[PDB]
């Protein structure tokens, strides 16, 4: 027995969802591991993500909240701060995560990553290259990577 | 540093257990009855598929913290 806090503060958050959804995401587990969820998430709207379903993978560690869950992106997206393994870049995912933070604040950072990126943070610098000097060309690349891919 | 197991079903919030590895799955059925109120020979235990057996215990399933159950009436 390792991780007592962890799953009893897992199952406080996944009830909270149930009680009160969220309007752009959902999450919980989908196998028979309560450490293991999948989420799935709306581009958001003024976005060139807008329309697409993402899906992504949440893994809490045994020593959560103290310590972040590990947040991947399943589906593929063309953005500067997500890599082609689904890996995201989030400030509150590596250091400024604080145990007050749950699953639906990391959702709706992630959903305002999409909305607005950090190029001066990235994790594909050649996409932020593009998404710098060329704005137009890196919508077109995200919108059509959405319909291939999250649509 | 105590052990937790989960209980999926069709109708309710997912149920948290406090548990051992030496638990029975009637002890698992007892604590489900405490907290929802369901006799535990209408219950009906499947781990991974798998029917769990009123005479065994968790480690004999290979149950560890985080597990997650399903329960169907029977």
């Amino acid at each position: 027995p390792l991780g007592s806090m962890a799953l009893k503060r897992i199952h406080k958050e996944l009830n909270d969802l149930a009680r009160d959804p969220p309007a752009q995401s959902r999450a919980g587990p989908v196998g028979d591991d309560m450490f293991h969820w999948q989420a799935t998430i709306m581009g958001p709207n003024d976005s060139p993500y807008q329309g697409g379903v993402f899906f992504l993978t949440i893994h809490f560690p045994t020593d959560y909240p103290f310590k972040p869950p590990k947040v991947a992106f399943t589906t593929r997206i063309y953005h500067p701060n997500i890599n082609s393994n689904g890996s995201i870049c989030l400030d509150i995912l590596r250091s400024q995560w604080s145990p007050a933070l749950t699953i639906s604040k990391v959702l709706l950072s992630i959903s305002s990553l999409l909305s607005d990126p950090n190029p001066d943070d990235p994790l594909v610098p050649e996409i932020a290259r593009i998404y710098k000097t060329d704005r137009e060309k890196y919508n077109r690349i995200a919108r059509e990577w959405t319909q291939k891919y999250a649509m | 540093d105590k052990m937790h197991i989960f209980v999926r079903t069709a109708t309710l919030l997912m149920i948290i257990l406090e548990v051992e590895p030496s638990d029975t799955i009637e002890n698992v059925k007892a604590k489900i009855q405490d907290k929802e109120g369901i006799p535990p020979d209408q219950q009906s235990l499947v781990f991974r598929r798998k029917q769990l057996e009123d005479g065994r215990t968790l480690s004999d399933y290979n149950i560890r913290t985080g597990s997650i159950l399903e329960l169907v009436l029977r």
